[PDB]
């Protein structure tokens, strides 16, 4: 996630959107002559705090950039116990924890201007400073968790497969997921249950079936009832009629036979 | 108020908008993970009711619905049919020699249909010497 | 007063865990034992699933079963005849199936033979073929 | 002379009483007839229901034997649809199962075992024998033609060969056009063979009942004609005695010449 | 001088009474065989008169020369029913079928005259059974033959049974017969020797022979293909010889055209041979447009035959319509009604009183014969 | 079940926070309307409360001055001076203290000798503005002494110590919106926990309905009504539960279909194909006789048929004509 930062953070740049694909590599070219040529819209303002070497820079503009390089390790000593281990991380891919540490100075600042102007209104301020905020903010707080109830369910529509994994995977999700698997392959049955409360009705018209067959079978299940009684004896003598079919052929064929049974016993 | 609204505008980037950001990879999961475990665990417990529901189910469904829905739908068909041709023949077993030479003779009839056709030849013979004729 | 010196909270981080402590510590803390808690109310929740699969199927199938009872004897009375060959079971058996497969075999017989012409007539009429070879005893 | 006109006057006596008075037994004799009338009519009523039995009597020879037959004729076009479903199923009880295995594979076997014999052993030795022949004839039309050698290459053949060629063609090309001719004539002709002698059969029976046509019915008519002579024999013995009593009467005629 | 008159009328009334006899000769033999024995002996043909009736039962004693008689009356006719032919086949076949806008009338008075009049000529021998039975038979016969005349029509019928097999066993021989060789004359014996299955053995025998030449005539044009190919055979049985034919091969200069001049015998050889199985079916080719119609007709001539047997019986049904009017002439005793109605209407009462005093006035001088 | 717990959870979960408020939220209220009008108030309140309140009103603060007693070690003089300096700390030495106060704190004293200047003359009403001072680092304590004196660093040396260097004074108000935020960053997912199971619990309000007062029926009633609801279902239904009879069960069943598959069985296989001799039910009906001959003439002799019905009726009418005479 924090890789597409450095993506976004000089797109709102407005000459450096472009060098994007190279300026993970030569953002430190960019604080090295662009520092001055390129970034004296935004972070001149905090240049403003570096003003002393580079008013200095102003004294050594033929060996600024050999004055830069020397520079560089006094960017080193602004990480020399925070930043030495990642500082070959930093140039790369972990240009976001410096850009963590970009923003680390880019808040300071603000409420470092704040302060300034705050100390000059503070004539009755701190009289309305450390009480007023303690009672409005919070009571509101607690109820604007409310406010983000509803909304937690627009934003996070796309955002919802997004971090439903990040962190339960290690703990929770690591046999959920799996178990989450299979329950979907399991969904479809457990569909069907929600229609297994109507399933009384298909269910019920079973039996109704051969009710209903029932029904058709009046004055045939009356006559089956003859059927039973009546015929049962005669299937009986029906087991000798069974032999009449092969016997049928046989009809025609007796006077033929003596010259055709020889035949099979032939073969 | 511009600058009300603005100062108002840099508290929500702490409260709102980061756990858009950081809460969207820390704390998005509540709404992702209760809602499907709520139909996933009860769908999952119901699978073991199933597996407690099925030997009852695999009895009504198969062993008395579907065994009895297999038996009912053919005991129509073999009283409408099947015993026509042999149960009630018994009482025309006078007509059961020529109801039953009939079968035998469909199987045979194309064999005598040759002298029909023997005497349609002279009708054909006479149409195909027609062209000899012209000539 | 430290975010001029925020690079000094990566010391200070410790100290600044205090911070966290009094509003969102008591915060994920108690919510840990939240977890414990939803953990519970599935308990309880788990148990009613099991019990109401019992109880509703084990009475809502009763009363309609029985109804639908009457009918599966009102289909024992349309065997009545038959129940009274129950007691006959060995001989009545048979009577109905004879009624059955001296006509279910050619129910498969009609039906497969005349889609089958174009291939199953070749096999049928080898064993019939053979008798017709009767024509040279005629003149011999 | 004495004793002339005595002796039969004493027999004479009772004898002469009913000599005349047989006049008046007239009225005695329609009663014995119509005694006899009633006996007369009663045997008719022997008579009376026989010319009705004998009528029927024939009218036994009238449904149950020529009707019988004329059914059939009659109700062929009735439902000759089904009559070719139905009525040929019995008739094809025996004739078609007989062509089926027997008249259907009847040729088949004589084909191999006959016609090779009969198609390959005709103009082979007048073939074989033929060509030594040739070589004694061929010096002929050389040797004693000598002369034409020079020109002798390719059309001298002709001379002899021209009647035989275009004949030639006419006697092979005619094997094309009987392709199809003869190819049907054996089926048609044992069929012919079978269906002319079961029909004759039905002929030759049929050929002397004309002798016999001659008998069903002529002794039969006479028959009842043999009684029609009766009521006309009736009529004979009427005039004869009835004349009795007309004449009865014409004892007057001398009477009227004494009074 | 008529005393002599009234002398001779004693004779004369006496020979009056020799004349009532003669008034009927049928009792004037009867009666002059009793009146010349005794004169109330004469008055018995008046009970002769009953004797007529008596006569009757007399012919009871009779009955036995009737049966014999009437058997013999059968063959009267049976033996003359070659004679009977012409008389009554064409008086039955043409009865309904050509005389019926005037059967009804020409039948018993014109038709039925003719009949008799060959039952005069031809059954002349029954006429005189008949004819001696005129006079003789009402007083003897009719009792018997009457009391017999069922006897007599049923004892007739088992010869007529014997000769109505002409009729009787028709149907029976058109219908006993398909059904008898569907399962009988279907094992008949091998090579029958009987004339009802004759012709099925002109079959076998021509059989016999068509079998044993059935391929080569449906291939008579056929025939000459294998000789065609004999005459490529033959260039294999010049090749035999082919020792004998280093003569020709000698020639170079001449073998170039001998080749074809051989070509003769190459084509007439197997050409003049083959001109007899190919006029095997020549000679019907060329007729087998009409030919093919014959053989069909002699199946149509069963259904024509068919067509004159079913003629007969429809005609035989026209007859028994007109044998109800046969029935009709023993109820079309009407026409003889007035020769009846004048023997009762001359029954007259009158003329009975005037012979009274007639026999009076005659018998009264039979009594004055003393002088 | 368990909002109850739930919101006694949910009231420890503002306890903590709230616990403060107690006296950072809910005492402070009733003395900030005792601080802009503590003028009016502070006449009498100064006779008897700076030795009592002192000693026991106003020792609280002392409680909270103790997490800063390292600072508060100068700081701690000012108790010290006020408990020997009663009946002169009343109205006078309010404003004096700071000055005492400033010359032992030069570090801070940079207030404080700021403060003695301009506190001498509106005193009455400019010690409420001293209070706050001493207040002023209080929990800034926790934050502000040694964190801003560490500026001296080379990380934080040419960016902060030289820009930034002036704002040594003014970064105390940078911590008061620090906290703000923690607690919103306190609240990143505290709410996102709180926006959902207190919206859950209105679904666990419908388990109430739904499911809990089920429950309710199935401990006593249903579980009775469980004895009752399966000892007549076993004639049918309850022998099942145990696979030993439900093949028994299925032989009750093999008892009642003993009769039926020996019957109904034999033509379940051939009934499928028996669908033919269907399509032969409507042939054999109306078919059956024109099929009969016309198989041979429908499927080639179609051309064969029309001379056989010529015969049939032109020449053959005569013979059956006699016979229809008849049958007529």
């Amino acid at each position: 996630m924090a890789a597409k930062q450095m993506e976004e953070i000089q797109k709102k740049l407005r000459l450096l959107s472009y060098p994007r694909a190279n300026a993970p590599a030569q953002s430190l070219l960019f604080a090295g002559m662009e520092r001055y040529a390129l970034l004296e819209w935004l972070f001149f303002k905090l240049l403003g705090d570096k003003s002393p070497f580079s008013q200095q820079n102003l004294q050594g503009d033929a060996g600024v950039r050999d004055e830069e390089t020397v520079r560089i390790q006094y960017l080193a000593e602004i990480a020399k116990f925070l930043g030495i281990t990642p500082t070959v991380d930093i140039e790369a891919i972990q240009g976001h924890g410096t850009y963590e540490d970009r923003m680390e100075m880019l808040r300071n600042i603000v409420d470092l201007v704040e302060a300034s102007l705050f100390s000059d209104n503070q004539e009755w301020s701190i009289d309305e400073q450390v009480a007023k905020d303690i009672q409005l903010i919070d009571a509101i707080a607690e109820r604007q968790s409310l406010i983000f109830s509803e909304e937690c369910k627009l934003f996070p529509a796309d955002v919802q497969i997004q971090s439903i994994y990040p962190l339960p995977d290690v703990s929770e999700l690591e046999t959920k997921l799996s178990e989450q698997a299979k329950i979907l392959s399991n969904l479809q049955q457990k569909v069907d249950d929600l229609a297994a409360k109507h399933a009384y009705n298909p269910d019920e018209e079973y039996t109704e079936v051969e009710s209903q067959l029932r029904a058709r079978l009046e004055s045939f299940l009356e006559t089956a009832r003859a059927f039973n009684t009546i015929y049962t004896k005669e299937i009986r003598p029906w087991t000798h009629m069974m032999e009449v079919p092969q016997l049928h052929g046989f009809g025609p064929a007796a006077n033929r036979l003596l010259e055709a049974y020889n035949m099979l016993l032939k073969f | 108020s511009i600058a009300s609204d603005l100062g108002f505008a840099v508290a929500p980037p702490p409260s709102q908008e980061e756990l858009q950001s950081f809460a969207s990879s820390n704390g998005e999961r509540g709404d992702d993970l209760i809602r499907v475990l709520r139909e996933l665990s009860v769908v999952q417990r119901k699978i073991a009711d199933l597996q407690v529901e099925l030997q009852g189910r695999k009895d009504d469904k198969n062993v008395a619905h579907l065994t009895h829905v297999g038996e009912m739908q053919k005991k129509i068909e073999t009283l409408s049919r099947i015993t026509q041709i042999l149960k009630d023949v018994i009482q025309n077993k006078d007509r059961i020699i020529a109801r039953l030479q009939q079968p035998y003779s469909l199987d045979c009839i194309p064999v005598e249909a040759e002298y029909q056709k023997q005497f349609s030849e002279l009708l054909m013979k006479a149409a195909s010497d027609y062209g000899a004729l012209t000539a | 007063e430290d975010v001029h010196q925020l690079r000094l909270l990566h010391n200070r981080y410790l100290q600044w865990r205090f911070a966290i402590a009094r509003a969102e510590s008591v915060m994920y803390i108690q919510r840990l034992t939240s977890e414990e808690t939803l953990f519970n109310v599935w308990h309880a929740i788990s148990e009613l699933q099991d019990h109401v699969t019992r109880q509703r199927i084990g009475l809502q199938q009763l009363k309609l079963e029985i109804k639908l009872n009457s009918l599966l004897n009102d289909q024992m009375v349309s065997l009545e005849d038959w129940a009274t060959l129950e007691r006959d079971h060995v001989s009545s058996l048979v009577g109905a199936i004879s009624d059955l497969e001296a006509n279910t075999l050619r129910l498969p017989a009609t039906g497969g033979t005349k889609a089958d012409t174009e291939s199953l007539k070749a096999a049928m009429s080898s064993a019939l073929d053979v008798m017709q070879a009767m024509g040279s005893s005629i003149w011999s | 002379l004495s004793a002339r006109n005595l002796q039969m006057n004493g027999v004479l006596g009772r004898l002469a009483s009913t000599s005349q008075e047989l006049a008046h037994y007239h009225s005695g004799e329609e009663d014995g007839i119509y005694l006899a009338y009633s006996d007369f009519h009663a045997y008719l009523a022997g008579d009376s229901a026989c010319t009705k039995e004998l009528n029927q009597w024939f009218a036994k020879q009238l449904d149950t034997g020529p009707y019988r037959l004329v059914a059939e004729e009659g109700k062929s076009k009735c439902s000759w649809v089904s009559l070719d479903d139905t009525s040929n199923m019995l008739r094809d009880l025996e004739k078609s199962q007989h062509q089926r295995v027997a008249e259907l594979q009847r040729l088949r076997s004589i084909f191999g075992t006959s016609e090779r014999q009969w198609i390959e052993a005709q103009v082979e030795n007048a073939k074989q024998q033929a060509i030594l022949l040739t070589l004694k004839s061929q010096v002929t039309s050389v040797e004693a033609h000598i002369h034409f050698d020079l020109h002798s290459l390719r059309r001298k053949h002709a001379d002899l060969v021209e009647e035989i060629s275009t004949l030639y063609q006419k006697e092979e090309k005619l094997l094309s056009e009987t392709i199809p001719e003869l190819c049907w004539e054996l089926a048609q002709l044992q069929d012919t063979y079978i269906l002319q002698g079961d029909y004759d059969l039905k002929v030759m029976r049929q050929e002397l009942y004309i002798s016999k046509q001659k008998v069903f019915i002529n002794h039969l008519v006479n028959q009842l004609a043999r009684h029609q002579f009766l009521k006309l024999a009736c009529q004979l013995e009427k005039k004869n005695m009835l004349g009795a009593f007309s004449l009865l009467k014409v004892i007057e005629s001398e009477l009227q010449g004494y009074l | 001088a008529y005393d002599q008159q009234c002398d001779e009328a004693t004779r004369i009334f006496a020979e009056y009474h020799k004349r009532l006899q003669v008034y009927v000769n049928q009792a004037n033999d009867a009666q002059r065989s009793v009146n010349s024995s005794n004169e109330v002996l004469s008055s018995l043909s008046a009970n002769s008169e009953r004797e007529a009736v008596y006569s009757t039962v007399k012919g009871t004693k009779s009955a036995d020369d009737v049966i014999l008689m009437e058997t013999t009356r059968e063959r009267n006719i049976r033996i003359v029913c070659d004679l009977l032919a012409s008389r009554m086949i064409e008086r039955i076949r043409n009865s309904f079928p050509a005389y019926e806008g005037n059967g009804i009338c020409s039948l018993p008075e014109l038709e039925t005259a003719k009949l008799g009049f060959e039952y005069d000529g031809e059954i002349t021998d029954e006429m005189k059974t008949v004819i001696v039975n005129s006079l003789r038979g009402p007083p003897l016969l009719l009792q018997a033959i009457a009391a017999y005349t069922l006897r007599i029509k049923t004892l007739i019928s088992r010869e007529m049974e014997k000769i109505d097999v002409r009729a009787d066993a028709e149907m029976l021989r058109y219908k006993f017969e398909n059904n008898r060789v569907t399962d009988n004359s279907s094992s008949d014996v091998s090579s029958p020797s009987n004339n009802q299955l004759l012709e099925r053995q002109k079959a076998h025998v021509q059989q016999f022979l068509a079998t044993e030449d059935a391929l080569n005539k449906a291939a008579e044009a056929r025939d000459l293909c294998h000789k065609f190919i004999n005459r490529l055979h033959g260039s294999a049985d010049t090749a035999t010889h082919s020792f004998v034919g280093g003569t020709t091969q000698s020639g170079s200069n001449l073998r170039q055209f001998e080749l074809d001049v051989w070509g003769k015998e190459r084509e007439a050889a197997g050409l003049r041979a083959s001109l007899n199985t190919l006029l095997s079916e020549i000679q019907r080719l060329n007729k087998l447009c009409a030919e093919r119609k014959e053989a069909e007709d002699s199946l149509k001539k069963k259904w024509k035959k068919i067509e004159e047997f079913d003629a007969r019986r429809s005609e035989l049904e026209t007859i028994y319509t007109t044998l109800l009017k046969a029935n009709m002439d023993a109820v079309a005793f009407w026409n003889q009604q007035p020769l009846a109605a004048r023997e009762y209407a001359s029954a007259t009462v009158i003329p009975a009183s005037e012979v009274v005093v007639d026999i009076s006035n005659s018998a009264k001088d039979f009594i004055e014969k003393e002088v | 079940m368990t909002m109850d717990r739930e919101k006694e959870r949910e009231l420890e979960l503002e306890s903590a926070m709230y616990t403060n408020c107690l006296l950072l939220g809910l005492d402070p209220n009733v003395i900030g309307l005792g601080a802009s009008n503590g003028t009016p108030r502070v006449g009498l309140f100064r006779h008897s409360n700076p030795k009592l309140g002192e000693q026991l009103l106003y020792f609280i603060l002392s409680s909270l001055r103790g997490p800063a007693q390292s600072s508060k070690d100068f700081d701690k003089v000012w108790p010290i001076f006020d408990s020997a300096q009663s009946r002169d700390f009343r109205k006078v030495v309010q404003a004096i203290i700071s000055e005492l106060e400033s010359q032992g704190a030069l570090p801070r004293s940079n207030s404080r000798v700021s403060s003695l200047a301009t506190c001498c003359g509106p005193r009455f009403v400019e010690l409420l503005w001293q209070l706050s001072l001493h207040a002023l680092r209080e929990v800034h304590r926790r934050t502000f002494p040694a964190d801003v004196a560490s500026n001296p660093l080379p990380s934080s040396l040419t960016d902060v110590s030289f820009s930034h260097a002036a704002t040594l004074l003014p970064v105390t108000k940078a911590r008061i919106v620090l906290e703000r935020r923690r607690f919103l960053k306190n609240a990143e997912t505290a709410v996102q926990r709180q926006a959902m199971w207190s919206n859950l619990a209105h679904e666990m309000t419908a388990e109430f309905r739904g499911l809990c007062a089920e429950e309710a029926y199935l401990q006593q009633e249903l579980e009775k009504l469980n004895d009752l609801r399966n000892k007549v279902k076993q004639e049918g239904e309850v022998w099942d539960d145990l696979v030993s009879s439900s093949s028994q069960n299925s032989h009750l069943v093999s008892k009642a279909t003993r009769l039926w598959d020996s019957i109904m069985a034999r033509k379940g296989q051939h009934e499928v194909l028996a669908s033919g001799p269907i399509e032969d039910l409507i042939a054999h009906r109306e078919h059956r006789y024109r099929i009969s001959g016309s198989a041979l003439l429908a499927a080639m002799d179609q051309s064969s048929q029309v001379p056989r019905a010529e015969l049939l009726s032109a020449h053959s009418d005569d013979s059956a004509s006699l016979a229809d005479d008849k049958e007529l």
